[PDB]
């Protein structure tokens, strides 16, 4: 007898590749990685197996050269929570706010991991929000708030090389992301036609398909 | 089995407890007594009887979505606009009156935060969003297009993980769902925040024989519980 | 200087280590854990869930899609035939895939644990008959007549006096079993009822029943 | 030989962690804390303090800045029509960014709590009346006439009597909220009174007062 | 809709065949059925 494959702490706290971000020599010099548990093309499905949920997660980054090759550059990985300005451009005083937390790690260095707490003003995240975020717009045209429930922007991530005289190295920085101390709540049904856009659960009416395999008659093997 | 006699405030009912009975979450509705961070008992319970949706043999399904059904309607649909913020618990009794000689099952259940999603397509067009009159359809309700995805591209295989109750003619021909509030937050805006969205599927369609009257009609008939406001605004 | 060295595995990054690293801000008080109804600690609390089990398999084309969650069920063309028969893994692809069940274990890999199969009727009140529901363990195949069917473990199903009828699989664990229906009697249909009605399946895992390994399935998402 | 493996993570800075490190000068007594008055330990200490609410907004130039703090109360044209509104929300900009709460709220994110906002009335000794202050709640507009303001909730002040009348806002949390003051009454002004007086605006927050995420505003320093 | 509003009963066939309904007061339009 063994249930602890079943539980939730089991089911999600594996660290999945979520951001690759690149950073070429010859896109801008910076990169903003507005957080979503997804990217890791399989949690989407996953997650929506419930409605609301609250987790806190670690973050770690992988950083190399598109080679895998190993350089001495020396990084700035900083997290930028919700509400706070992101990174306008290379020389913003984005990276200097210090309200948004920065990381400095070399290449030679392991990789650099960091936890992060649930962000929420509401008691838990919702992957569902049937109606409208208060508050309320009108003025016609608009069909776009909808479904949408910014309460759970996890904030962004964002990296330099650094400045302010540019790299030498094209590097890549792969980003893993795990869970912990994960409570789920109302359980959903779960998803059985293809997804077509993040934070929106349309599907392809066009081409609707059966949920499982099917056979040419039920009497038959 | 024979005799109902059920009344409450002004509303009145005629039901029975032969079958099946009672289906909660598991949690009946109550109240809160911390920092957040008006309790009408004499109007309020009242059994808001709605409108009887006809079911042809080849319907395809309805859904309301609470609050929104009697936001706009009723006592209780008044003392919503004018107040902000919201909490309640349901107690949704749906019951189809039919003959021994129909068949047919039905599956009154309740999915809480029902998004919903519709097709893309008309022009070429890749994307869209439902207009206002498919999320809050009122009273009338809205007939759903396509059951077996729940217009959200998700199965009704699975639905009965949720609250959930069966309705047989051969056995039953009444439901009694009872919903507590769920919420990330304590208190919403009862007006754009239609919380949990009442669904009644047929996956055994209506059959008869010839000449049988073709149409049994669902009386669908809720009564609010523990319901809960606290600011309010001017009136008109 | 207390002295250490450094155990080979150093600098390493393990993607399922459950250790705990530095926090982004430590000085930040997360909104308070309210309580919400339904909560859910383990997945097995979905397994134990009524749902329906997809036996009929005929997308054509999309309007009869919902003919999926039914069964035929007439009085032609009579007494004895086969009704309806289907696997017994919810693993397999998959008649199963229609419960949660299928599904969940779909994103495991090795089972263990009892099923229970719970039947519903949705005829007329009037309209009555009985019907043989076999179930038959891996080893051996499908038995060719119910008079064969009746030798191994069954239930005789009747309409007329209970609708619903629940089928308990003993046990699975690693053909992988079948369980086959029968129509043991005629259909009596009154005289108004309909020569043909459909059947509701549901499944659902006994409490007993449990996953062992992490796995993940197939699913797209485009731009 | 205390064996040790270097979880992923070293080497690294970060710019929040509170870690203890080594001392620049192991054999120093700093000057002992002695007591000085008006100790401050937490800053909400600061926004249950009432300061002035700027909400008459007029900068022509810099000689009537001073104008922000006052309303204008006089006899014409007189009762019902509109004295003035104002938001409901520190954090907005910003009539209460006079306020201490205004500018330390620009220091942080989230709000929660309910507010005091206390009117001073600066006029003559024997000049009375009446006038009407009502709060409305987020959802919902501007009142539109004193007779629809009546019915939410408001509160009847008076001059003659007191001079000071506290508002004690419900709740805030992150249309957003609205006050709004009235000429219930005429202003009366015996013979040498002046035609036109002044209010002063005071607020402050109330001791269930939390914000809960840092963040840092606008300021720019030259050589 | 709004008949429901007023005192009213549903009234069902099948299960009761006598429902009673009471008018609560009257003395001397003037109420209605």
């Amino acid at each position: 007898h063994s249930t602890a494959e079943t539980t939730l702490d089991s089911f999600f706290s594996r660290a999945g590749l979520v951001g690759e971000i690149d950073l070429p020599l010859e896109p801008n010099g910076y990169a903003n990685w507005d957080i979503d548990i997804t990217g890791y093309a399989q949690m989407r499905r996953k997650v929506e197996l419930f409605t609301y949920m609250r987790f806190d997660a670690e973050f770690t980054f992988v950083a190399c050269t598109p080679t895998g090759e190993v350089v001495p550059q020396l990084l700035q990985y900083m997290f930028v929570p919700p509400g706070a300005p992101k990174p306008d451009s290379r020389e913003s005083l984005a990276w200097q706010t210090a309200t948004n937390p920065s990381v400095f790690v070399k290449l030679s260095d392991p990789p650099a991991q960091v936890s992060v707490p649930f962000m929420s003003p509401a008691s838990a995240y919702q992957w569902f929000y049937d109606g409208y975020p208060t508050f309320g717009e009108h003025k016609q045209e608009k069909d776009l708030e909808y479904g949408a429930c910014p309460n759970n922007m996890m904030g962004t991530f964002s990296v330099r090389t650094v400045g302010t005289s540019k790299s030498k190295y094209p590097l890549v920085v792969r980003i893993y992301m795990r869970m912990k101390h994960v409570r789920a709540w109302i359980p959903r049904p779960m998803r059985n036609q293809n997804y077509l856009f993040k934070a929106n659960p349309n599907y392809a009416g066009n081409s609707i398909k059966p949920t499982g395999a099917s056979r040419t008659a039920i009497t038959t093997l | 089995d024979r005799v109902a006699q059920l009344t409450i405030g002004n509303s009145t009912i005629t039901t029975q407890e032969a079958a099946n009975i009672i289906v909660g979450y598991g949690e009946w509705p109550s109240y809160c007594s911390d920092s957040d961070a008006t309790r009408p008992d004499v109007s309020v319970n009242r059994f808001y009887t709605l409108d009887t949706k006809l079911w042809e043999k080849s319907s395809k399904g309805w859904y309301w979505k609470f609050p929104d059904v009697l936001t706009e309607t009723g006592v209780f649909g008044q003392n919503a606009q004018f107040h902000y913020l919201y909490r309640s618990g349901f107690c949704i009794h749906v019951q189809c009156n039919a003959s021994k000689f129909h068949q047919g099952a039905l599956l009154v259940a309740v999915l809480p935060e029902y998004v919903i999603g519709t097709v893309a397509g008309g022009t070429g067009t890749e994307d869209s969003h439902p207009p206002y009159k498919q999320t809050q359809p009122g009273a009338d309700g809205f007939e759903l297009q396509h059951p077996y995805v729940l217009d959200a591209g998700i199965p009704i295989s699975q639905l009965t993980v949720c609250p959930h109750q069966w309705i047989n003619l051969r056995t039953n021909n009444c439901a009694t769902i009872i919903v507590p509030y769920i919420n990330a937050l304590p208190f919403d805006s009862a007006l754009n925040h239609c919380n949990f969205g009442l669904l009644v599927v047929p996956i055994s369609p209506l059959d008869y024989d010839q000449g049988a009257t073709p149409v049994i009609p669902i009386t669908i008939t809720l009564a609010p519980m523990c319901s809960e406001f606290a600011g309010l605004r001017q009136a008109v | 200087g207390f002295p250490t060295e450094l155990k080979p595995g150093t600098n390493q990054f393990l993607t399922t280590d459950d250790g705990v690293s530095a926090p982004i801000l430590p000085n930040f008080h997360p909104t308070p854990c309210i309580h919400i109804p339904g909560e859910v600690r383990n997945l097995l609390e979905l397994c134990q869930v009524e749902t329906i089990l997809e036996v009929n398999n005929v997308p054509t084309n999309a309007t009869s899609l919902m003919e999926r969650l039914r069964f035929p069920v007439s009085a032609q063309a009579g007494k004895g035939e086969l009704c309806a028969v289907f696997r017994a893994d919810p693993g397999r692809s998959g008649p199963w895939q229609s419960t949660l069940l299928g599904q969940l274990c779909g994103y495991y890999t090795q089972w263990s644990g009892s099923l229970e199969v719970t039947f519903m009727f949705t005829g007329s009140f009037m309209a009555t008959g009985k019907m043989l529901i076999a179930y038959t363990p891996p080893g051996g195949p499908l038995p060719k007549d119910r008079a064969t069917a009746m030798l191994g473990t069954h239930v005789i199903w009747d309409f007329g006096l209970q609708s619903s009828v629940t089928l308990v699989i003993p046990w699975i664990s690693n053909t992988t079993g079948l369980v086959s229906i029968w129509y043991q009697t005629n259909y009596v249909v009154p005289i108004g009822a309909p020569n043909t009605a459909y059947i509701i399946a549901l499944a659902a895992a006994q409490k007993n029943f449990t996953m062992q390994l992490c796995k993940d399935a197939s699913d797209i998402l485009q731009t």
